[PDB]
RNA sequence: CCCCACUAUGCUUAGCCCUAAACCUCAACAGUUAAAUCAACAAAACUGCUCGCCAGAACACUACGAGCCACAGCUUAAAACUCAAA
């Protein structure tokens, strides 16, 4: 017949599924430096997933890890640890502007 | 009461411009949601009323974000008429 | 160096000085801006009372107290009594969201005091006492 | 020996381009309104680009320019809609003037 | 199974801290636990003030105790740590390495919900 | 209705009480999106099968009988008179 007819295939141009910054990495409640990167530097409020950019699974992990660290003397509650104020900025939030 | 003081929600005044610093402090509290939390905590909001308010705000957010997306999507069409007279 | 909105850490060493006094030694001006009244107290680093003023102690009574101008009057008076004891620079710790939240701070500025840091210490319970019932207005 | 439509579609330059995102193409300016340039790059819909300030005098009718396509057609489905909202135009970023 | 004891000790001298760690470990062994490893995360200032046994603590040393103990041994150890005056705070949790993190394919985009309302002409 | 003070109560233990706009007022399981899609509105229209329930309004979340740790209670639940509407 005709060899130019379209064939059935999966999309070859399909880009790989996007992954969060913490995809494939363990989250531990003792890893305070990682946890402090997802709380406000003035109030210590836990940022939402619209700010952190994490997926559903890691957002739950960070929230559970932060809550465990706060009660076990690893993470401050009312503020963000000053020693970790110079970490790379990964949350899409701006206060002064 | 048991945390270090003068760290949380503290803004340093630059060159004596107190007006800018206070607005910066006010905006930070608003962005984190502290300002709205305090006002609703003045009088107790019953659980039935809170869920109705939250559902209204969540529905409001969906409509606000969807309408905003369409406005930005159609903003490129705000140019002048390219076929004037037709 | 670039200005940092974050306060210096008491443990760390910082080059910022105000009339030869470090940030931890600056007297503190606590402001309590309630919905009906504003109370301003200035204390030193060693928790020594220096000056206290309020709308009720500055010729305002009843509903007149819950106004910005009344808080501004108290702020000027609080600065005047603090300035007698040698207070120049203050750290502002404002508590409450009352009408005199900012106007009371203006009185301190116009009274001869300098503001270097602003802190909000409004009490927000994290779940706490159940507040009063809603008003049927 | 008649070329079938499937043969025409397979060998057409548009089909062999693949995805239109971040592809350099050459378009022709056919209509100009103020500083808005209407450029047709052989697709179904044309693209509208602002007149560059560096060399805006050269951009005239019939001038060929270089484009980086971002979408052949701009459509998006919003809340409560049963169909996508189409702008009847393409999205492209103007880069320069094609020279031979 | 395998547990992890997030142990925060009062800032003391080396002989006193060393005695406390040995005494705490012996409590686990007396309750059938098999201690795996003893880790030292250092000593840093506590994020918030902690009051315990009518003492105000501003600094404390961080240690981690990994051990294998039966389920019934967890309850007994918690009661033991409360009576110890040299322990600022002691919490027993599952060892995070025991849980296996499921491999994540990525993020699947969520399409806009459709057919939520009838197509009647309102 | 506004303001203040304070008690039952909201908490814990043990035993009761068994009600709600207990409402997502939209039954369980297995399906379909085709025809006539479909009163209206609401949250599109239906198929197979089974169970529960409903037959004008009011009297009536009532009377009586019965059962219940309930005794100013709950569950089950009428009738006469009346109206031509609800
Ligand atoms: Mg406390
Ligand atoms: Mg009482
Ligand atoms: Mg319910
Ligand atoms: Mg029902
Ligand atoms: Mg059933
Ligand atoms: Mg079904
Ligand atoms: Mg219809
Ligand atoms: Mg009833
Ligand atoms: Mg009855
Ligand atoms: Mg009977
Ligand atoms: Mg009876
Ligand atoms: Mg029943």
């Amino acid at each position: 017949s005709n060899e130019d007819l379209p064939i059935s295939m999966e999309n070859p141009y399909k880009e790989p599924l996007k992954k969060c910054i913490l995809c494939g990495k363990h989250v531990d409640y003792k890893n305070v430096q990682l946890l402090s990167q997802f709380v406000s530097p003035f109030t210590g409020c836990i940022y939402g997933r619209h700010i952190t950019g994490l997926c559903g699974k890691k957002q739950k992990e960070i929230t559970k890890a932060i809550k465990r660290a706060q009660i076990m003397g690893f993470m401050p509650v009312t503020y963000k640890d000053p020693a970790y104020l110079k970490d790379p900025k990964v949350c899409n939030i701006r206060y002064r502007e | 009461a048991k945390h270090l003081k003068f760290i949380a929600r503290t803004v340093m005044v630059q060159e004596g411009n107190v007006e800018s610093a206070y607005r910066t402090l006010n905006r930070i509290l608003t962005m984190d949601g502290l300002i709205e939390d305090i006002k609703h905590r003045r009088y107790y909001e019953k659980p039935c009323r809170r869920r109705q308010r939250e559902s209204y705000e969540r529905c409001r957010r969906i409509y606000n974000m969807e309408m905003a997306r369409k406005i930005n999507f159609l903003m490129r069409k705000n140019r002048a008429d390219p076929w004037q007279g037709c | 160096t670039k200005f940092s909105i974050y306060p210096p850490i008491p443990g760390e060493e910082s080059s910022l000085r105000w009339a030869g006094k470090k940030f931890e030694e600056i007297p503190i001006a606590h402001i309590k801006a309630s919905h009906n009244n504003t109370q301003i107290q200035v204390v030193s680093a060693s928790n020594e009372p220096l000056a206290f003023a309020s709308c009720g102690t500055e010729g305002f009574r009843n509903a007149k107290k819950g106004t910005g101008i009344a808080a501004q009057t108290a702020g000027i008076a609080a600065a005047a009594r603090a300035k007698q004891k040698g207070v120049i620079h203050i750290r502002v710790v404002v508590k409450g969201l009352g009408p005199g939240r900012l106007s009371a701070m203006h009185g301190l500025i116009m009274g001869g005091l300098e503001v270097i840091s602003i802190t909000d210490n409004t009490p927000i319970p994290h779940x706490g006492c159940r507040p009063r019932k809603a008003r049927k207005l | 020996n008649v070329e079938s439509f499937a043969s025409m579609l397979r060998h057409s330059p548009l089909t062999q381009m693949g995805p239109a995102k971040d592809k350099l193409v050459i378009g022709r300016i056919f209509h100009i309104v103020e500083n808005d340039l209407y450029i047709d790059f052989g697709g179904k819909f044309h693209c509208v680009c602002r007149r560059p300030e560096v060399d805006g005098e050269k951009y005239q009718k019939g001038t060929r320019v270089r484009l980086r396509l971002l979408d052949l057609e701009l459509t998006s489905r919003f809340l409560g809609a049963t169909t996508d909202t189409t702008v009847l135009e393409a999205n492209a970023v103007l880069l320069g003037i094609q020279e031979s | 199974p395998r547990y992890e004891l997030a142990l925060i000790l009062k800032a003391m001298q080396r002989p006193e801290t060393a005695a406390t760690l040995k005494r705490t470990i012996e409590a686990l062994m007396d309750r059938g636990a098999i201690v795996r490893d003893l880790e030292n995360l250092g000593e840093r200032a506590l994020p918030y003030r902690i009051s315990a046994h009518s003492q105000q603590h501003n600094r404390g040393g961080y240690f981690l105790v990994d051990f294998y103990a039966p389920t019934a041994a967890v309850e007994s150890m918690v009661e033991h740590l409360s009576r110890d005056i040299d322990v600022i705070r002691g919490n027993i949790v599952k060892h995070p390495l025991t849980q296996e993190l499921k491999e994540c394919e990525g993020i699947v985009p969520v399409p806009l919900a459709e057919k939520l309302y009838s197509t009647k002409k309102r």
